[PDB]
């Protein structure tokens, strides 16, 4: 059967668990369209003791304005396509995180932060975000970096310059990030405009049209369970679905995902038999024409971005294919990726496919390790006063952050 | 599985390391004096130095002459040409008698030619021609084991273009032969139309690039024939080749002179090595006096193979002499050119061993009480009749629901199928009704 999801934990804190040593201790903030997660950087502690505040990045407020259910409690989200594009909800989303993390005393957030952002971020979105973050929250210095390259930075052997493909896959996008001696090669980097949200929406739509007898009993928040728990990506899809064609293998693998009970009852309380549906939804990021989209998908994009390099520099980045983000939770994801890669590498040539030590939380642990290592750097952070002489589109180009384009934004 | 045959049990001469015969070995029994003589002939053929030297296996019907000639073939194995012919094969209607001898003498001398068989196969990812016309063609190949690019010559590209190849076809290229085969469109394109008149093959589950050191076998007669007449020249892909049917033809001794002078030019380079072989002119008594008299050149010539003759005829007339009797049916002038090996009638115990070797080869379980009867019926008749009863007797035993021969099965078969000498008595009695 399904479970049901948690709500309303009590992660309340003091003015803040501010660590010893130098005065600043930064917040580590990860923003993505599935979940926000945030914690103090906890310097001098080798394992992060708690990536605090795991909660769904979706919020509600009363029709008289009287209360705001920002935490895990219909609802709305401040992102579009895994970039933040909001003010009036983005503030109450930040407020919830700071209020649970602890606020020191005065009319600003106390101490510096690393805030995770989209691969490329539209200049206006970083401007709107830095404007919120300096006008309302007043942070003394700020770092912007990428969830994917942070999770890579954690999974590195060392504080060393590296080359690789980051195969990222968040809630509403999956991106192939080629990197060259720590620099994200944003000139020829690519993304597929699909992810876990669209695979879960597809898995909902499949079971809606399979079971019109109870369109209300299935729901997106239950599809998120069977998509994480019981779905798997094929070793190769046209062969997996061929072994699903025979009733003996089908009956051995079709899942009794029962609805909660009050004819054999199943007309109202079905076992919701999922068979090829526990494959189809995972395959969306490899074959997005399953949801009708004409995008090249994660296998042909990896070929298309890779073959644009000189042959002698394709090797030392296929030497670190790095799988990361929420969809890489699927069992078999490494085993699929190394086949899709063997089918396109030169005949004898080596490749290496690494999976993030945690498929998703390593974005935050990466931003933590990054902030801990870069805490006392000057040139690496946007310092508060720089926002009076740079327009808020500005970026510092540290490792695990995007290219900066010398530019300005007109506004009134 | 394989089919059992009249000789499928003989696997060698069965001689020991001294060159003397074992009583029963490598599927043969008895016959020691002739087997020891064949031991010397196997050493002669393995020694390569000799040309045209020849042997006659002489002796009664059903005494092992063809079994020993095939034992020589098995001692040498596939690595040295053994060419079997009946003397009756000489009567062609497209070429003269004394040509068919020379063709078969040239089949018994081999060339052994090593080459590194070098196969590429996979989905063609691209074809891109590169002089201003075509210097070379880059081709890309993919399989579920990886990818390669090849730099094809323009003649291989003409072959891709004759095979009607396009990007996404699954191709087999052989880099030695320049052979090209389209195998189908790669099935990743099987949705390109909902019906198209093509076969879609899955992307190969194998290497883009495969190597063997293959070791080719070819004979001077393959060279003589493939160089004498103008070749068919085109891979079908033509219709001039509809008009002129082939025939066998009297290949001139002047061409064979050049084929010899060319093969010397290649074996000096070590590109090929020679394997002097055996021609087995089985039942040589069926050659005509003109064929026999041509052997008085062919056995002298410094190129010729070793030749093994066989005969079972008495003091009979030489075929085509209309009058002249001579031993083994062979002219005395040729019989003075061959080393004769005698062949003998067996004792009953030596037949009984052959009956068991036949049974345990032919797949028959046989009880001793029936094997003693086939040993006796061999003495009443001939060795080949006894051996021929085994499968019929087993096949009645199988129909009678039994796992083995017993006396009643062979006894019933004896009274059901006659031998060549009991049947001759029926024809001598009923003489006026046949
Ligand atoms: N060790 C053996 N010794 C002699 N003959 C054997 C032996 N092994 C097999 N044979 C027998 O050889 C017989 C057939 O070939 P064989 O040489 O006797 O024919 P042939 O009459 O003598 O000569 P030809 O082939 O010219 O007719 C078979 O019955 C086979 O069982």
């Amino acid at each position: 059967p399904f479970r049901d999801a948690r709500a309303a934990p009590d992660p309340v804190l003091e003015a803040g668990p501010v660590a010893h040593g130098p005065l600043p201790v930064p917040l580590v903030l990860d923003n993505g369209s599935f979940q926000v997660r945030a914690g103090w950087a906890c310097p001098g502690q080798d394992p992060g003791p708690e990536p605090r505040l795991q909660f769904r990045a979706v919020c509600a407020r009363g029709r008289g304005g009287a209360r705001g259910a920002s935490g895990p409690q219909m609802l709305r989200s401040p992102f579009d396509r895994n970039v933040p594009v909001n003010l009036e909800l983005q503030e109450l989303l930040l407020d919830y995180s700071f209020q649970h993390l602890g606020v020191s005393s005065q009319g600003c957030v106390d101490h510096p932060i690393v805030l995770t952002e989209a691969v490329c971020n539209p200049l206006y979105s970083r401007q709107m975000m830095s404007e919120l973050l300096f006008e309302c929250y007043g942070i003394p210095k700020v770092a912007y970096g990428i969830d994917s390259l942070f999770s890579f930075y954690h999974n590195k052997p060392k504080n060393s310059m590296c080359s690789g493909l980051i195969i990222s896959s968040g809630y509403q996008c999956t991106h192939v990030l080629p990197i060259l001696e720590g620099r994200l090669d944003a000139k020829n980097c690519k993304r597929i405009n699909l992810g876990g949200s669209q695979a879960a929406g597809y898995l909902q739509r499949l079971l809606q049209l399979k079971y019109p007898g109870h369109l209300a009993a299935i729901t997106l928040s239950r599809m998120e369970e069977i998509l994480h728990e019981h779905s798997y990506i094929a070793e190769d899809y046209v062969e997996e679905l061929h072994k699903w064609r025979c009733p003996d293998y089908y009956e051995n693998n079709v899942h009794k995902m029962q609805l909660p009970f009050s004819v054999f009852n199943l007309a109202a309380y079905h076992q919701l038999f999922v068979g090829t549906e526990r494959i189809r939804a995972p395959e969306i990021i490899f074959q997005p024409s399953l949801i009708g989209e004409e995008q090249a998908g994660i296998a042909e994009t990896l070929q298309y971005i890779l073959d644009r390099y000189p042959k002698d520099i394709q090797e030392m980045l296929v030497q670190n294919v790095f799988l990361t983000g929420g969809n890489t939770m699927y069992p078999g994801m490494k085993a699929r990726m190394e086949k899709e890669l063997l089918e396109m590498r030169p005949f004898r040539s080596s490749f290496q496919v690494q999976l993030a030590s945690n498929p998703v939380l390593d974005a935050w642990y990466g931003a933590r390790d990054w902030a801990l290592n870069h805490l006392d750097d000057n040139e690496v952070w946007i310092t508060r006063k720089e926002y009076e002489e740079k327009g808020g589109e500005y970026l510092k180009e540290h490792c695990a952050s995007n290219i900066y384009v010398p530019i300005r934004l007109p506004k009134q | 599985t394989q089919r059992i045959a009249s000789h499928s049990h003989v696997k060698g001469l069965g001689l020991d390391e001294s060159g003397l015969a074992k009583q029963a070995a490598s599927g043969l029994v008895g016959q020691e004096n002739a087997r020891e003589a064949c031991g010397v002939i196997v050493e002669l053929i393995k020694s390569k130095k000799m040309a045209g030297r020849a042997v006659l296996l002489a002796g009664p019907p059903g005494t092992g002459k063809t079994a020993l000639a095939l034992a020589i073939a098995q001692e040498l194995g596939s690595k040295v040409p053994f060419c079997p012919m009946v003397g009756s094969e000489v009567y062609s209607t497209e070429i003269k008698k004394t040509e068919v001898l020379m063709e078969n003498f040239r089949r018994a001398i081999g060339l052994r030619i090593k080459e590194t068989k070098e196969v590429y196969e996979g989905e063609v990812t691209e074809l891109t021609p590169c002089g201003k016309t075509i210097s070379h063609v880059i081709i890309g190949l993919k399989t579920a084991k990886g990818t390669k690019q090849l730099k094809l010559d323009p003649s291989i590209f003409e072959s891709l273009q004759k095979e009607r190849v396009e990007a996404g076809d699954v191709i087999y290229i052989e880099a030695n032969s320049g052979a090209v085969k389209r195998q189908g469109r790669c099935d990743t394109y099987a949705t390109e139309f909902d019906l198209e008149a093509e076969e879609y093959v899955p992307l190969p589950k194998g290497d883009v690039h495969k190597k063997k050191e293959i070791i080719q076998d070819v004979t001077l007669h393959d060279l003589d024939v493939a160089n004498a007449r103008p070749q068919g020249g085109q891979d079908i892909l033509s219709m001039m080749g509809q008009l002129m049917k082939p025939k066998k033809t009297e290949i001139t001794d002047k061409l064979r002179g050049e084929i010899n002078k060319v093969v010397n030019k290649y074996i000096d380079q070590g590109i090929a090595e020679l394997v002097p072989g055996v021609l087995f002119v089985d039942e040589v008594h069926m050659l005509d006096i003109e064929c026999f008299t041509y052997l008085h050149r062919a056995l002298e010539s410094s190129i010729a193979p070793i030749v093994i003759f066989a005969s079972n005829r008495g003091n009979c007339v030489i075929r085509g002499t209309e009058d002249i009797t001579s031993p083994h049916g062979i002219p005395l002038d040729l019989l003075d050119r061959v080393m004769i090996i005698r062949t003998m009638l067996y004792t009953p115990q030596e037949m009984k061993q052959i009956i068991k070797i036949r049974a345990q080869t032919e797949g028959i379980n046989i009880s001793e009480e029936a094997l003693n009867h086939l040993g006796e019926i061999g003495t009443k008749t001939t060795l080949r009749y006894s051996v021929q009863l085994l499968t019929p007797a087993n096949l009645l035993a199988k129909i009678n629901g039994k796992d083995s021969i017993e006396k009643e099965h062979v006894e019933e078969i004896s009274e059901l199928f006659y031998d060549a000498k009991s049947s001759a008595k029926i024809l001598a009695d009923q003489q006026d009704k046949y």
